[PDB]
DNA sequence: CACACACTCTCCAATTCTCTAA
DNA sequence: TTAGAGAATTGGAGAGTGTGTTTTTTTTTTTTTTT
């Protein structure tokens, strides 16, 4: 009874403001806004209910009502602008920007949160989809213009001569714009309380009909920015750094480059010629998969027996095994039903937290070349700035910050420095020195202590956000050097106390994501080519890195080969293959799991024939058979002791691993 | 307290949604209640204060509201039930019981709910333009009836009881499209068998009617599309089988297995819920008349029947007012209006029967209009069935047995006599049809009662029919020196039912083709197609049209015919005996010698049915001299100009006497 | 509720014992007097149960269906008090109703008077072969043969085996019928049209199943016109909306007006008083013309054909010699003549005096449908044969009007049925001999 | 009816896990 | 950090409740409109 009483008043709320067909103010329509406000403030924390919010998307009052208050406030403020009951008609726009922030707002779910949170997180989430799908879509989402004004009024006096109060302003209007991109569609929480039957989740699209993923994307969220100019509005508030407008800036240019990658901004009838090349790459693998295939039915019935060891007659059915033997043991192998137990593990804005490498948004040309020189203004006008303006608040209140604070600033942080580098990299029109601001010895220490003191508590995210980070920093270091001793101060601190850190992160998170573990391929690789141009030592680094653990969080890497890339498998198999003669290591090589994936990897199904990966790949391990069959010759009992792990006796220690 | 405006700006997202609030709800309840009782047409009387007291009066327990009321005031609200019909019919209905109420008091023990028939639906369909975009919305599709199940009760208020633990299930509302799912319980989770209790259950009436597409409106070779439609309590047995009707009603769609596999596709099945019926089978040119009863009489118009009832000479100007853009043929008009009005149907002590339908045979030559007579008369009369010559077999004309081919057994279907039961049935080409079908209509034109016995099923139908045929001489022209039986190739058994027999000559006279040439052309300019809002200036100038040459109007004559006909039962009480059976006399006599009409007790019973008639006309309860003398005059007449021209000098001057003043 | 059930038998058995018009127990003396010819039933008039106690008459009229197994529960134990000698097997007494309430026409029952008892007229079209529903059910458990009785009341709430052993768990349905110790009554499905005067206009009329019961069956048969008292009652039966029931009506009395099956059952079933009525009438020195005066008195004139029509209502005296030929006893009449002559209002008028007849049109009459029409079940695909106009009129008149227009094909099968008095069918492997005394 | 299918109800030993082991 | 003693959980066979069939429209009459 409760409930559909609170809905009334929703209802009597809704047709007391007013509406249409030129929207009209109804009568104490600022009274009803206090009080809806207040309701919405009361049900929100102190009540915790989440009901109000509900009732508001249902009557649609967000898209009917609220969004042409600012829509017919737009007009009346350029014509007041444009010209030459202000603060009447100023402070009406005030209250529902305000309403606005607090329905976008993102809604957390934990386990000290009630029942009725998490029962109304799955119905309000399409509800938040809605709200950014329709803003977005309001002729031209004009509504950011509007809230542009409610910022511009404050920042347009001094800074020193800011205001105790309307500071919360510029805090309440910034949040909006993050809240409105940070929108993005939740995880189906399936009822896990039985076992599930014999089929699966029948539909993931948590999307209602009037929410399409056309319309919902981060191009879209893109287009309306550069649409509706705030691209001015965020280079001007970034322009005029020299508090309260950092910490949400941090995220509020963030959200939409979280996960969006920067190889799609170069290239290296346009955007046809890589459709004909991916049907090549369809023709070819579909070409591959037709070779298994009878030439006939299914129903030929091709029954043969293999005289296997022992004079075995055991039968397998099928006209490809007829072709070639191996076919015939593969499917003597598939033909087992039994299977094993393969155990598996965002509560922040999802992306790299939980973005795979393919997940690449789809941005048109001119909006593409758009966001190509958006960021790069931003970064020519205030990104080391803004950088320094937070350099002294990240150095103090160290476990005072929640764990969204860690993976809102370092993937930003990380990103940003990485497109820096790799945009230098392409073109030289940037100089190095715009992003060599970073080297500060203070950041540096504090980040590196932000990540050790991350692995403690077991926060796989929080140092996953450390490692991205740590991978530009060497990065960064082989740029400025190669391009020149403030390097040096930066590089020279991991010699005994971060040793041990980086080199059991490979040995134990092998168990979780895969990015996770691609991490740290990545730190390696840049560890052993920062070194490379001084060697404390090379063999002695190198001494802690061939490792057991080490060699299989680096196999498990490439049993993906159906998604790996060509830098993926590249930084892998150059791993091995520069300690080929440089280390002499390859003892440890020596599991089933190399040579099965090896036999994956020549085998057409596999890589590209066409692509420029196969070829030396295929080279090298004609050559690695060639020292399987060297070594295996001279031992009798190495040709079982390869399926087995190597043992920790002492003299066979270096019996096997060595040769004596 | 939502105004007016305020239901016209949706909150909730849906319109259903928007219904469903409750204070939409109350709203919407308020100003249809609002609706009802302050609603004023242009002559100024509250249109349905008169329709409650009326239903009321005879526990009619349906609300006739016209949908043009509803849009010409309160027009969201209209939109609302055209758009959402399932939720506005309940709250108007609930208003409709209020009002009902408010004028009688207590009417819950009559009738505990009201129905709201809407008629007048402005969108009208056809079973072939139905769309998914119609779905739950109010339709008014207009076919032919095919074929109807009985009455069945349905369950209107299910109350299962638990069979493991509980007692008492939730009053759940039968949608009657799907079967109602209780699924688990709420006594205990566990599911099981469910049965309904004979406790405290109300039933209702359900009848699931199969409209199909009307061969009018069937585009010419093509199958004819079919939509089954529900006819809930009240509108049972509404809709015969055959008849043509339009439909209101939601279109609503529900999930069959059945359907889906046979498709393969996930393929819904829609039908109509029925929400008012009105037949369009016999008036097919009443196009433009407002409600689902044309022939349906206000109070107001009942004091206009009997205010001009009064007047002198109100026969005259009925007879004149018959084929109003047909010239001359007086004879005719006056037989036409008395087949129209009818006679008294007799039954003494239960045992003797004595039909009380008039019969007119219209005999000429071509092109006098014969058959335009015949079309105004099926425009004009209540029941209606026209069919002509070879097109008519003897089986489709009284009735026809067949093997049901769902259920494989006979069934016994009416035909036109049966369709036009208590009404008229028009046969055009009366002498081209076949003896054998032409001699089946004998004994349902004096008798009035089909007989039949046929695949085992004896039983007697009942067709109180009243047969206006259109002949046509042998050899194409009346020939005037011939007796009546030499021109026509019926026999005396069908030519002795017919009570009037109009013989139609078409003769050159330079006056009277002056006359009628000039009539003609100027009925061809009136109705022209080219010749204070839309609808009342068209109504305005459609009565401009009519007073040029139908004295009383014809809108206004249907409603005065039907009114006569089911309201009035003149006796004959005050009259000369003497003067009939000396009429009668006479014409035997002249019959037997010097002529060739058969002059049998029929001929004697149609005085008195024609008399009747014409008491009827003046809505009178009996009948007096002067109605008598005029069918003494118009039997006699019809007799005489029957004879050959050699005999009709002298039988006018015998019957001469008798129509003395006229 | 076992308290109520005590209380309500023992109201009705106290009517049964104490109503008395004038100085006589009224349902005692019928009673003993059905006791005594093996006569196990009790017709119970509606006035005197509403005159004794109009509460009593209240509570049956709420709810029929519950409360008059109980009377006939009272009217059993009254019959065992008033015709044994205390210090049994006695079946359960059948309550016969008559009633003068308004008579519902056949299609003004609707969704209200379902469960209600209803009083209303039609015309019997079809009567069942009788079935046999039990009454006393004895019962045996599968497994552990525990034998138990169940006892039947007939009467639809609107009961089965138990689904339990009832006294090793012995399955869910563990009973089956022991057909030997079982006691079975007879029923009887019937179908009644409306009277052809009260269809609305252009109406074809309606059918309506109705169940008889024990001395109720037998009863009527097809062709005759009867009003009936009975529960307007609803059952759904398995054979298209959803939520639909079959209406039906169970009888709770008949009162045709031609007797009951045969003509007075094939003897005399005249009251003392109208036997007597009727020999004083016969004695009549002018009955020949009191009885010509009376056939269709509006027709003026015809004195001969009503002198004819007099005879042909009698019929003459059948004789069947020992030789085997026999010799028929009707009398056929053709009425030729001009038209206008009263010859169909006297047929129509015969059709209402003969206590059966049959009024069929010539044109309107096939030759498979006068005498026998041989068609085929739905259900079993088995032929079966279906009594035409001069199988109805068995034993009385068939009236063909307009029988000149008979077509000359249909016309001969009445060549048979009108000499010899027997119809002759070979079709579809029946080969039957039928009787039209007609 | 009963044999075969689909599936809810129900249940211990091999498979995983983290406290105490070497 | 290693080879080995302790807790803790849940999938794969099986007890069991309720299903689902076989199951049919031929051939023969009777009607009706054309032929
Ligand atoms: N002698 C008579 N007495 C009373 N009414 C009569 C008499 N003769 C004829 N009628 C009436 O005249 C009409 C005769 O119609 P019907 O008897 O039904 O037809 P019919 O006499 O059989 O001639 P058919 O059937 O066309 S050959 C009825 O309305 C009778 O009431
Ligand atoms: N008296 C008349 N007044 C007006 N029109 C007439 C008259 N007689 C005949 N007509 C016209 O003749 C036309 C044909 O008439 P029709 O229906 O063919 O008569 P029939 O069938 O007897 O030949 C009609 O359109 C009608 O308007
Ligand atoms: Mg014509
Ligand atoms: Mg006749
Ligand atoms: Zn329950
Ligand atoms: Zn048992």
């Amino acid at each position: 009874f409760s409930l559909t009483v609170l809905r009334a008043r929703i209802a009597l709320l809704a047709t007391a403001i007013g509406g249409p067909p030129p929207y009209k103010l109804g009568d104490d329509c600022l009274a009803c806004l206090k009080d809806l406000k207040r309701w919405f403030k009361l049900v929100d924390d102190q009540q915790k209910r989440w009901d109000v919010a509900m009732a508001v998307a249902e009557y649609r009052i967000l898209t009917d009502d609220l969004l042409p208050i600012l829509i017919d406030w737009e007009n009346k403020c350029s014509l007041a602008a444009k010209l030459a009951n202000k603060a009447y008609y100023d402070k009406i726009a005030l209250n529902c920007l305000q309403l606005l922030v607090l329905m976008t707002w993102p809604l957390i779910v934990t386990e000290q949160s009630s029942s009725n949170q998490i029962t109304l997180y799955g119905e309000l989430k399409k509800h938040q989809l809605v709200y950014k799908k329709t803003i977005l879509s309001m002729e031209s989402g004009k509504v950011l213009r509007a809230a542009i004004r409610l910022a511009l009024d404050v920042i347009k006096i001094d800074r020193l001569s800011r205001t105790p109060r309307d500071n919360m302003v510029l805090k309440l209007v910034l949040n909006f714009f993050r809240n409105v991109i940070a929108i993005e569609p939740g995880e189906f929480t399936i009822n896990t309380k039985k076992s599930m039957p014999k089929k699966g989740i029948t539909s993931i699209d948590t999307l209602p009909p009037n929410v399409s993923m056309d319309d919902i994307s981060l191009n879209t969220v893109i287009s309306s920015f550069h649409k509706n100019k705030v691209f001015g509005f965020l280079l001007t508030l970034t322009s005029s750094l020299s508090d309260f407008i950092n910490i949400p800036l941090l995220e509020i240019m963030f959200y939409f480059t979280k996960d969006v990658n920067q190889e799609l901004l170069f290239p290296r009838t346009s955007a046809g010629f890589e459709l004909s090349k991916l049907l090549q790459k369809e023709h070819q693998m579909r070409k591959n998969v037709i070779k298994h295939t009878s030439a006939r039915h299914s129903r030929f019935g091709g029954l043969l027996s293999i005289q296997t060891p022992d004079k075995t007659r055991l039968t397998v059915s099928g006209s490809q095994a007829l072709v070639d033997e191996k076919i015939a043991l593969q499917k003597l192998d598939d033909s087992k039903k039994w299977n094993k137990r393969i155990i598996k593990k965002e509560g922040l804005p999802n992306s790299l937290l939980n973005s795979q490498t393919g997940k690449a948004i789809f941005f048109t040309e001119s909006n593409g070349k758009h966001f190509k020189e958006f960021i790069n203004n931003f970064i020519d006008s205030g990104f080391n700035i803004l950088l320094h303006s937070v350099t002294n608040y990240f150095t103090t209140e160290q476990d005072r910050m929640v764990t969204l604070e860690q993976v809102e600033y370092l993937l930003f942080f990380a990103w940003f420095v990485k497109y820096q580098l790799l945009r230098s990299k392409i073109d030289n029109s940037a100089d190095i020195k715009q992003v060599s601001e970073a080297l500060k010895e203070v950041t540096f220490i504090l980040v590196s202590s932000l990540l050790r003191s991350a692995y403690d508590l077991k926060n796989w995210t929080v140092t996953h956000a450390g490692m991205i980070a740590f991978n530009e920093l060497l990065n960064l270091v082989s740029r400025t050097k190669a391009a020149q001793d403030i390097e040096f101060i930066v590089s020279r601190l991991f010699s005994d106390e971060r040793i041990q850190l980086l080199s059991n992160l490979p040995k134990i998170g092998s168990k979780y994501s895969l990015q996770f573990m691609k991490s740290c391929i990545e730190l390696t690789h840049s560890v052993l080519k920062v070194l490379e141009q001084y060697s404390v030592n090379f063999q002695k680094v190198q001494a802690n890195y061939m490792t057991e653990p080490v060699i299989e969080t680096y196999i498990n890497f490439l049993e993906r080969f159906r998604e790996l890339e060509d830098d993926s498998i590249k930084k892998v198999f150059s791993f091995f293959h520069r300690v080929f003669v440089q280390a002499k290591e390859q003892a440890l090589l020596f599991r089933f799991d190399l040579i099965i994936l090896l036999r994956e990897m020549l085998s057409p199904d596999g890589l590209d024939r066409m692509s420029r990966s196969r070829k030396y790949v295929s080279q090298f391990s004609d050559y690695f058979l060639a020292r399987l069959k060297k070594r295996l010759k001279k031992s009798p009992a190495w040709f079982v002791g390869l399926l087995f792990p190597p043992l920790h006796n002492s003299e066979v220690g270096f019996y096997q691993r060595y040769g004596e | 307290e939502l105004t007016l405006e305020s239901l016209s700006n949706v909150k909730a997202n849906s319109y259903s949604e928007w219904i469903t609030q409750p204070n939409v709800s109350r709203t919407i309840a308020r100003e249809l209640k609002s609706f009802l009782l302050e609603y004023t047409d242009e002559t100024g009387r509250s249109v349905y204060g008169a329709r409650i007291r009326t239903l009321g009066e005879m526990n009619s327990e349906s609300l006739e509201v016209n949908y043009r009321h509803l849009a010409e005031s309160k027009a969201i609200l209209a939109l609302f039930l055209a758009k959402c019909p399932e939720e506005m019919l309940k709250i108007f209905d609930l208003v409709a019981m209020e009002a009902t109420e408010l004028h009688y008091p207590d009417y819950a023990r009559i009738h505990s709910e009201i129905h709201v028939r809407i008629s007048d639906f402005p969108t009208i369909y056809s079973l072939r333009e139905l769309r998914e975009s119609n779905l739950s919305s109010l339709v008014r599709v207009t076919g032919v009836v095919t074929r109807r199940t009985g009455v069945f009760p349905q369950l209107k208020y299910v109350k299962f009881n638990c069979l493991k633990c509980g007692s008492i299930l939730g009053p759940f509302f039968q949608d009657s499209n799907e079967e109602i799912r209780i699924s688990f319980c709420t006594n205990c989770k566990s599911k099981g068998p469910f049965r309904v209790n004979g406790e405290k259950t109300v039933y209702r009436n359900y009848q699931r009617v199969t409209l199909q597409e009307a061969p009018g409106t069937v585009p010419p070779g093509r199958l004819p599309r079919h939509r089954e439609v529900i006819l809930l309590a009240d509108l049972v047995d509404v809709s015969k089988p055959g008849e043509e009707v339009e439909v209101t009603g939601i279109y609503k769609n529900n999930y069959d297995g059945n359907l889906n596999a046979k498709n393969g596709f996930p393929v819904f099945a829609t039908i109509i819920e029925a929400n008012s019926i009105k037949r369009r089978e016999g008036n097919t040119a009443n196009e433009g008349e407002e409600g689902l009863d044309v022939f349906s009489w206000t109070e107001e118009e009942e004091r206009e029947f009997r205010k001009i009832s009064r007047d002198r000479g109100i026969i005259d100007k009925i007879i004149s007012s018959m084929a109003p853009s047909i010239y001359g043929h007086r004879d005719i008009k006056t037989a036409v209006a008395c087949s129209l009005f009818g006679g008294v149907p007799k039954n003494v002590n239960g045992k003797h029967s004595i039909r009380g339908d008039i019969n007119v045979l219209l005999l000429g030559d071509p092109g006098t209009a014969k058959s335009q007579i015949l079309k105004y008369v099926e425009k004009t009369a209540h029941r209606a069935v026209f069919a002509t010559g070879q097109g008519a077999s003897a089986v489709g004309l009284t009735a026809s047995v067949r093997k049901d081919p769902i259920t494989k057994e006979w069934t016994l279907e009416g035909g036109a006599l049966v369709l036009a039961d208590k009404g008229v049935c028009l046969i055009d080409e009366f002498d081209k049809m076949n003896d054998q079908d032409r001699t089946s209509i004998h004994e349902a034109m004096e008798q009035q009662s089909i007989s039949i016995s046929k695949a085992g099923i004896v039983t007697t139908l009942q067709a109180r029919c009243s047969i206006i045929a259109a002949a046509n001489p042998n050899g194409g022209r009346y020939n005037s020196t011939l007796p009546l039986a030499q021109n026509v190739s019926l026999t005396e058994p069908i030519l002795s039912r017919f009570d009037i027999l109009c013989v139609v000559r078409d003769l050159v006279d330079e006056e009277a083709d002056e006359r009628l040439a000039t009539f003609v052309v100027d009925s061809h300019v009136r109705s022209h197609p080219e010749n204070l809002n839309a609808r009342q200036r068209r109504l305005q100038r459609q009565r401009k049209k009519e007073e040029e040459i139908s004295p009383i109007p014809q809108e206004l004559l249907m409603k005065y015919i039907h009114y006569a006909r089911t309201k009035i039962y003149p006796k004959l009480h005050q009259m000369d005996m003497d003067k009939v059976s000396r009429v009668y006399a006479d014409l035997r006599r002249e019959s037997i010698s010097t002529g060739s009409f058969p002059i049998t007790v029929r001929h004697l019973e149609s005085i008195l049915r024609i008399a009747e008639s014409f008491a009827k006309m003046r809505l009178s309860e009996f009948v007096s001299s002067y109605d008598l003398d005029r069918a003494i005059k118009v039997v006699v007449d019809s007799f005489v100009d029957a004879q050959k021209v050699s005999v009709r000098r002298q039988l006018r001057r015998s019957f001469a006497i008798y129509t003395l003043g006229h | 509720n076992d308290d109520d059930n005590t209380e309500i038998i023992k109201s009705f058995k106290n009517f049964i014992l104490e109503f008395r018009l004038d100085s006589q127990f009224i349902y005692r003396d019928q009673l003993r007097n059905n006791i005594l010819v093996k006569n196990y039933s009790l017709t119970v008039n509606m006035e005197h149960l509403i005159g004794y106690n109009e509460d009593i008459y209240k509570k049956l009229s709420d709810e029929p269906s519950d409360i008059i197994p109980l009377f006939e529960t009272a009217i059993t134990q009254v019959a065992k008090r008033i015709s044994i000698l205390s210090r049994n097997s006695l079946p359960t007494f059948q309550l016969i109703l008559n009633s003068n309430a308004n008579q519902i026409p056949l299609r003004d029952l609707d969704s209200e008077h379902v469960s209600k008892i209803v009083r209303l007229s039609g015309i019997i079209i079809s009567t069942s072969v009788l079935s046999s529903r039990a009454t006393y059910l004895s019962i045996m458990c599968r497994n552990c043969r525990h034998t138990t009785s169940i006892t039947i009341n007939n009467f639809n709430s609107i009961v089965s085996l138990p689904r339990s052993c009832l006294s090793k768990n012995c399955g869910p349905d563990p009973y089956i019928i022991i057909h030997e110790s079982s006691k079975f009554i007879d029923q009887q499905f019937l179908k009644l049209q409306e009277i052809p005067e009260l269809v609305p206009v252009g109406e074809m009329p309606r059918n309506l199943t109705m169940t008889c019961d024990r001395y109720l069956t037998n009863k009527v048969i097809p062709g005759t016109r009867v009003t009936i008292v009975g529960i307007y009652s609803i059952y759904n039966s398995k054979n298209s909306g959803v939520a639909i029931r079959t209406p039906y009506i169970k009888i709770l009395g008949i009162q045709s007006d031609v007797e009951t099956s045969s003509i007075w059952n094939s003897v005399t079933m005249f009251t003392e008083e109208e036997e007597e009525e009727f020999l004083q009438l016969s004695r009549n020195p002018k009955l020949y013309e009191i009885l010509t005066n009376s056939i269709a008195p509006s027709i003026f004139g015809n004195e001969d054909i009503k002198k004819a029509i007099v005879c042909l209502l009698m019929g003459g005296s059948k004789k069947i010699l020992p030789d085997g030929m026999r010799l028929r006893g009707d009398i056929n009449v053709l009425l030729l003549g001009d038209p206008g002559t009263a010859k169909s209002q006297l047929l129509k008028f015969v059709e209402k005096v003969s206590p059966i007849a049959v009024y069929t049109s010539g044109k309107g009459s096939s030759a498979a449908g006068l005498t026998a029409s041989v068609q085929r079940d739905p259900m079993t695909r088995e032929f079966y044969l279906e009594g035409g106009a001069m199988v109805l009129a068995d034993g009385g008149v068939v009236c063909i009007d307009e029988f000149d227009k008979m077509r000359d094909e249909d016309r001969v099968a009445i060549h048979e049925a009108m000499e010899q008095q027997t119809i002759s069918i070979a079709k579809a492997g029946i080969t039957t001999v039928l009787n039209s005394r007609t």
